RNA sequence: GCAGU
């Protein structure tokens, strides 16, 4: 079966056999950054592509060149953990091998004079840890992926949003990856207009004249010509028949045969069929047929050299009789059939003022740089650098692909710059769409919208840095010292490092990691964000980008999204969702070849998802594969309908394909409303890890995937046997099958003990395996925070009853019994670092000392002689943690305290107490103290003590891992030596250091002895190489901020118990604040006396229709009911046959469930270990949308001898009398969310005030003051509370002379105010007067 | 300016930001003078900087 | 105001006032030096925009 | 001419 | 920026 998952097997109620296992959930981040940093030979991705994009850098003249050979990534100076402790970025140095090639002065082809190649250093790039996070200035950050608009061309419209006339106005838009936007559009009178960078619009033919097209070439491109070969007969007209489609023929058509349609009729396609079947191509038209027709060619008089008719000029009868004198047989004319063809280009050329290339370039220049006089070689360089220069415009590979795919070209690859035919084809497709021959694009289709991830954004910022360097190198190669300099005298690392640094630290998408539980991390890494640089802004994003498109099915979760202002802008990647090679989300589907649903899987993106018919995952099918129903529900084009079995092309790969990893953990998701499911998926990510992790009795089976794919747990890399288990480490003796030759064969796993998360929780790894037991590859070795035997345990299985209890659960409140506080269920450890920074003031240095002025001697009891607290010291609020004093001067005390000094003689001290104290309300244990001392500052006794502790710990850990590895190497040597020439009773006496030089006869295994001895010697060498480095990193100085002398960081560990106010929740959106902690004897209780742990409200179920929280309860009653039977069989010490029988009955139960747990193969010891793990309730798995039916829940309730209705009779704890109706009692999985009332409660009487305005400061960190804002002032104005309002304005915020008087009056027993003018009004009168305006106060 | 230039060259030759106690020995000024110069060279933050 | 970390924190008004006074003292300088009209016109425009 | 088309004093200087 | 109401 397994070994870690037959300790305790979760009974699966899933019924559809899974075809694709859930992928590695963090492969988005890791695959993206791997594509960024790794070496690319062909130069397509990451750093190699960014170097080849810029290099070789040629000089302005061409005498020297700077080319790029290769790059390398250095070794990071500090480990991940050393970067988290020293508060520095975990990065790697970028060592680029450059080459300066210099020629002679006059060379034939650029023949070289010298080549100077060397390894320049340009910046450090932050490395990504093996869990997808970045350690940047010590904090772990996640660069959230971005859903942005794919580069390409997009045709769209406004649906009569303009001119109030119902005329849809179309617009094409070329969006490059990097470059300038290019818009074409139709105005309400069908004139094509162009815009660049969304500035004011030109006529669209101005850009056609910027290209070298003349007017007749423009009309040749955008039209087809009708030709009048004016024969003897009046205007003998050449004709193709289909031009006659759908118009009111007021002229008759006669050509050697019938008069086809009489004058004054509209003609139909059968008339065109008639004209093409009798084969007439040359007809006779009336004379006025040219009146209105627009000429196509520039008709000139060869007699006089004068153009008698310009192109795009409306031919008339007088002008026709004019040019007919010149002897012109053929008259070309633009064929404009209304409602099939447009005058748009001709009526556009009638508007623009330009008639040649230079005038159009000048008009584009006046559009672009207005008020600057345009010259020829300035305008004709501006236009050529807008769209057609490969360094100022990039329609990238995905942009070129989408561009060619829109215009229906055959190639997917091309150039990154625009061309003549690209712009012509965009205008042509826009005109086609205007003529009804196409349809506008959907801008929020997930095939018009793509994923830009950490490894692409980082490459973009690195390329920005490289071009900031390229400009400087071009400014440097234009000098005359080119014969003495090396390429590292030209490269400033600060541009590159500053670009990469600001992206990784201070971007909108590089976010402080949400580290509450494993789920918070694993769903912050799978985050998609429409916001960010190059995306939307949450204030200007409409209702339509925030919607659930039909193309999010399988690519983006519909449920998991925020609830505030950015909803639908922050999305969560669904479970099986993947990215294309271009960044388009694709999702897997099983091919259905002939009705047999093949287990072959194909990842379809959103554009190719609509060509097919795709069956549901809920579609029934036999073992053969055919759909047993005959009308399968499928998705054809974005709409859903029933199809025959033969039409179906693909099928969903799973039922949790559509929901994210956060919403796939909600059991019975199919019974909750989508609002409540959204709230539950958002509130699971806020649960804090409790002391002892408790698995869900009702889960969905995704617990193990979420707990393993997040790096919170310790997973065995190679299988083996646990050689040594300990709360701080696990030592695994690897199996002989899995160890390489020349290797100790021992894996050591050092566990994270009691460290601070980003959200001040405790992350702490507990060993799961026992000593000597066998482990496999992939088995969870040590739990993490919120992890129970490798499953994801975000909360505790509290026994709930749904009944109203005396109003204490009114309006979503939670009644909690005292046995939840007794049993320490939702007690959570929280770790806070507090920093005491001894700085260098200008009056002198602040010192960390224990002789603090005017403080008690009992307050300094917990400080050591160096002024710092002891480790293990139980501190409460106000206690001094780090004793510090700042030197002060210029006292200038008032005469009364001067006399007070004269009488008693206590002379004031020159120093001020600035020590670090525990914040009020916080009470915990000091668990760590770090002292960072600036180099040159002498270390106090505590810093030297901490350093000797660190050196002893480093030396002891390195020596212990060397002892472990060398013991494994010697065990392997002993195993090899007894494989042939066995000295097993001679080798036990020979000491271990003598076994290397023991020559064995060399059949083959002497090569093994060579490699093991070499491994041992290099292990001994590496131990010293690591120990000296650890010693020099410990005893070295710290690179602190300038001005600070030392920093003492005290790590408090608080234990927050549950209390009224703490927000608790379930997985189904049923949040609630604890309103009372009720005694055990006050709770309702069943006929056996078991009281109820938590009493929830029935009224919170039916209106917000989260029925899942009922079924989870009814099934959690069933699960625990199984456990309460196994526990009973474990108390009577029943034989293992009866336990095996009952556990097999509990695992066999269900209607054609997909799992088979056969306990016939379990040994009796494995059955007993399983039954001991199941005595607290059998964990049940209800997968999302194929989970447990209500009939199966009732069958499980019958198995555990429970009432199948899920409802028992309770009795009141206080009065002992039975509640009149049966109450729903069961086991709901409750979560303690991170909104704790300890961190919410805050109050001030007075305190620090603001600087410019004298109002109180902001928040509970700055001691607060509540904003009595504008709506509350209207509330006090709606009552007649004029004095309450006045004292809220004057003597509580701003009346500086008035609030001190108010305090002294409240103290002297006189509740009276003397309000003056608020200081903000004086600030306002002084700020209006600093404008040229005289505002006054009259009297 | 001399300090920034020298630290620029030192970063280019040794691949890390030089300590003031080696920045002070590539220059010939005392180390505390380098420390006060580094304390001086900072520009004031704007009070309208969003947090 | 000096922040505790040794760095200062100013309002944008000091930057704008300092720009005004720099351009104004330079305009008084140019008017004393009898600069050409192109330079003093550009300086008056800069003072107006500051 | 270009008089009155711009507001940038840099452009007026270059003009 | 990210959450809570
Ligand atoms: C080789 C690979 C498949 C062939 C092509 C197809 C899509 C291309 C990427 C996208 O264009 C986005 C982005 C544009 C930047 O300009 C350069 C980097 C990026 C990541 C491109 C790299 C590379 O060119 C890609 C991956
Ligand atoms: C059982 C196992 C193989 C037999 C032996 C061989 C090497 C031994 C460890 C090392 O000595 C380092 C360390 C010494 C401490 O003192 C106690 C803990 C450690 C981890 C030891 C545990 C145990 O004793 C080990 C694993």
């Amino acid at each position: 079966y397994s070994y870690t998952e037959k300790k305790r097997i979760r009974k699966d109620f899933g019924k559809r056999p899974q075809v694709l296992d859930v992928p590695y959930l963090l492969s988005i981040q890791l695959d993206s950054f791997q594509k960024f940093i790794e070496q690319d030979p062909e130069g397509q991705y990451g750093l190699e592509a960014a170097f080849r994009s810029v290099f070789p850098i040629q000089s302005y003249s061409g005498n020297s060149e700077l080319q790029y050979v290769s790059y390398r990534l250095g070794e990071p100076v500090f480990d991940v953990q050393e970067c988290q402790i020293r508060g520095v970025t975990y990065s790697a140095p970028l060592r680029v091998k450059l080459r300066l090639v210099i020629y002679e002065r006059e060379a034939p082809e650029g023949t070289v004079k010298d080549i100077k190649e060397q390894e320049v250093y340009m910046g450090e790039i932050p490395l990504m840890t093996d869990n997808g996070t970045f350690v940047i200035n010590g904090t772990e950050r996640v660069i959230v992926s971005q859903l942005h608009r794919s580069p390409g061309v997009f045709f769209d419209s406004d649906k009569g949003k303009t001119h109030s006339s119902g005329k849809v106005l179309y617009n094409a838009r070329i969006i490059p990856y990097r470059g300038s936007w290019l818009d074409f559009e139709f105005d309400p009178k069908d004139n094509l207009f162009v815009r660049i960078d969304r500035r004011r619009k030109l006529p669209a033919t101005i850009i056609l004249r910027a290209l070298n097209y003349t007017t007749e070439q423009i009309l040749d491109l955008f039209f087809e010509k009708v030709i009048f070969e004016i024969r003897d007969n009046k205007l003998q007209m050449e004709l193709v028949p289909e031009r006659l489609r759908g118009e009111t023929a007021s002229f008759d058509i006669e050509a050697n045969g019938k008069v086809y349609v009489e004058k004054g009729r509209r003609i139909t396609a059968r008339h065109i069929r008639q004209l093409e079947k009798d084969d007439v191509k040359l007809i006779e038209v009336p004379v006025e047929y040219i009146a209105g027709k627009v000429v196509a060619k520039d008709y000139i008089d060869e007699s006089t050299g004068e153009l008698i008719c310009a192109a795009n000029m409306e031919l008339s009868l007088d002008l026709l009789a004019k040019l007919s004198q010149s002897g012109h047989k053929r008259i070309e004319t633009l064929f404009t059939n209304d409602l099939d063809h447009g005058p748009y280009i001709s009526e556009t050329l009638r508007v623009d003022p330009t008639n040649d290339r230079l005038s159009a370039l000048v008009e584009i220049y006046r559009m672009m740089r207005p008020g600057e006089p345009p010259t020829r070689e300035a305008a004709e360089s501006l236009f050529e650098n807008l769209f057609f220069s490969e360094d100022r415009y990039d329609l990238s590979a995905v942009g070129r692909m989408k561009f060619n795919r829109s215009l229906l070209r055959e190639e997917i690859e091309g150039s990154g710059i625009l061309s003549k035919d690209d712009i012509i084809d965009v205008m042509k497709k826009l005109i086609d769409i205007r003529n009804g021959k196409g349809e506008v694009d959907d801008i929020d289709h997930l095939g018009n919208r793509r994923i830009r991830s950490v490894g692409e954004m980082a490459e973009n910022q690195f390329r920005v840095g490289l071009v900031r360097v390229e400009r400087a190198v071009k400014e440097r190669l234009s000098l005359g010292d080119l014969d003495t300099l090396m390429p590292q005298d030209m490269i400033n690392a600060k541009p590159i490092s500053a670009a990469v640094k600001e992206f990784f630290g201070s971007s909108q998408l590089s976010q402080f990691m949400d580290q509450n539980n494993p789920l918070s991390e694993i769903t912050h890494k799978r985050r998609i964000s429409a916001l960010g640089p190059g995306g939307l802004t949450r204030e200007r994003a409409g209702f339509e980008v925030r919607d659930v498109h039909p193309t999010h099915y399988g690519r983006v979760c519909p449920i998991e999204t925020p609830e505030g202002p950015n909803i639908g802008l922050i999305n969560s990647l669904s479970v099986y969702a993947q990215t294309n090679e271009y960044g388009f989300l694709e999702t897997p589907y099983r091919k259905v070849t002939d009705g047999v649903v093949t287990d072959e899987i194909h990842y379809l993106s959103a554009i190719e998802e609509g060509n097919y018919v795709i069956a549901q995952a809920n579609s029934n099918l036999d073992e053969e594969g055919h759909f047993v129903e005959d009308l399968v529900t499928c998705r054809s084009k974005g709409e859903s309908s029933l199809f025959s079995r033969d039409q179906v092309d693909y099928m969903d790969v799973s039922t949790q394909q559509v929901v994210s990893v956060g919403a796939s953990l909600i059991p019975f998701l199919e019974h909750d409303d989508a609002n409540r499911a959204l709230m539950g998926a958002n509130m699971q990510r806020q649960a804090v890890p409790t002391l002892r992790a408790d698995k869900p009795l009702v889960g969905t089976g995704m617990e193990r995937a979420v707990a393993v794919d997040s790096g919170v747990t310790a997973v065995a890399k190679r299988g083996g046997v646990v050689q040594y288990v300990d709360a701080s480490r696990i030592v695994i003796k690897v199996n002989e099958d899995e160890m390489y030759p020349g290797e100790a064969g021992i894996d050591i796993y050092n566990l994270t003990k009691y460290t601070r998360s980003n959200q001040n929780t405790c992350i702490n790894q507990m060993p799961c395996v026992s000593l000597g037991e066998p482990v496999e590859r992939g088995d969870v070795l040590a739990d993490g925070p919120s992890t129970d035997l490798g499953e994801l345990a975000l909360g505790q299985n509290m026994r709930v009853a749904f009944m109203p209890w005396n109003g204490y659960n009114f309006e979503d409140s939670i009644l909690v019994s005292e046995r939840v506080v007794q049993e320490d269920r939702f007690t959570t450890i929280h770790i806070q670092e507090l920093a005491c920074v001894s700085r260098d003031t200008k009056l002198g240095p602040e010192e960390i000392t224990a002789d603090i002025p005017n403080v008690g001697e009992a307050a300094l009891s917990k400080l050591d002689e160096s002024g710092i607290v002891y480790i293990g010291a139980e501190v409460t609020g106000g206690d001094i943690l780090v004793g510090k004093v700042t030197p002060k001067g210029e006292t200038q005390l008032t005469p009364e305290e001067k006399l007070l000094r004269a009488i008693f003689g206590e002379k004031a001290s020159d120093v001020k107490d600035s020590s670090l104290r525990v914040p009020n309300g916080v009470s915990g244990t000091v668990i760590d103290v770090q002292v960072f001392t600036r180099d040159g500052v002498e270390k106090d006794k505590r810093a030297l003590e901490i350093e000797e502790m660190q050196l002893k710990q480093a030396k002891k850990d390195l020596s212990e891992e060397l002892q472990i590895l060398e013991a494994g190497l010697f065990s392997r040597i002993r195993a090899v030596l007894v494989a042939g020439g066995v000295e097993a009773e001679k080798l036990d006496k020979l000491p271990r250091d003598r076994w290397l030089e023991l020559g064995l006869t060399d059949e083959e295994k002497q090569n093994q002895l060579e490699q093991l001895a070499e491994q041992y010697d290099e292990l001994k060498h590496e131990f010293e190489k690591k120990l000296e480095a650890k010693r020099r990193k410990i005893t070295q100085g710290d690179d602190l901020a300038p001005g600070v002398l030392k920093i003492v960081k005290v790590y408090l560990a608080v234990k927050r118990r549950i209390q009224p106010g703490d927000k608790m929740a379930g997985r189904h959106g049923n949040k609630g604040v604890i309103s009372k902690i009720n005694p055990i004897e006050d709770m309702p209780y069943d006929e056996n006396g078991t009281p109820v742990d938590i009493v929830l409200n029935p009224l919170g179920v039916p209106s917000r229709m989260n029925i899942g929280q009922i079924l989870e309860t009814h099934l959690g009653m069933a699960a625990k009911g199984i456990g309460d039977k196994i526990n009973a069989m474990l108390k009577q010490q029943q034989e293992v046959a009866k336990l095996r029988e009952f556990i097999q009955r509990a695992y066999d139960l269900g209607a054609d469930v997909r799992q088979k747990v056969d306990l016939s193969t379990f040994s009796d010891e494995e059955v007993m270990r399983l039954a001991e793990n199941l005595r607290k309730g059998m964990p049940i798995a209800t997968p999302v949308f194929d989970g447990a039916k209500e009939a199966e829940i009732k069958e499980l309730l019958k198995l555990g001898d429970l009432p199948t209705s899920g409802q028992i009779r309770l009795y009141d704890g206080r009065t002992g009398e039975q509640f009149e109706r049966p109450v729903t009692v069961g086991y709901m999985y409750m979560l303690k969310l991170n909104h704790l009332v300890d961190d919410k409660m805050h109050a001030r009487s007075t305190g620090s005030y603001s600087l410019v305005t004298q109002q109180p400061l902001g928040g509970k960190a700055q001691f607060g003051g509540q904003r009595f804002g504008e709506m509350e002032v209207w509330a006090l104005e709606a009552y007649g509370a004029a004095y309450t309002l006045q004292e809220m304005l004057t003597v509580k915020s701003d009346d500086v002379n008035g609030r001190t008087k108010m305090y002294k009056n409240i103290v002297d027993g006189n509740h009276q105010m003397e309000p003056g003018m608020p200081e903000s009004f004086n600030v306002l009168l002084k700020e209006i007067r600093s404008l040229g305006i005289n505002i006054e106060l009259e009297d | 300016n001399k300090l920034n230039r020298i630290s620029r060259q030192m970063l280019q030759e040794m691949g890390r930001e030089p300590t003031p106690e080696e920045l002070a020995e590539r220059m010939l000024m005392p180390e505390d003078k380098i420390r006060k110069v580094l304390k001086i060279a900072k520009e004031p933050i704007s009070m309208e900087t969003p947090i | 105001v000096p922040l505790d970390g040794g760095r200062f924190a100013t309002s944008d008004l000091n930057d704008l006032y300092r720009r005004v006074i720099n351009r104004n003292n330079r305009l008084k300088r140019l008017l004393d030096l009898a600069a050409p009209d192109i330079i003093v016109r550009n300086e008056k425009r800069m003072l107006q925009e500051a | 001419s270009e008089i009155g088309r711009t507001t940038d004093p840099v452009r007026m200087y270059m003009r």
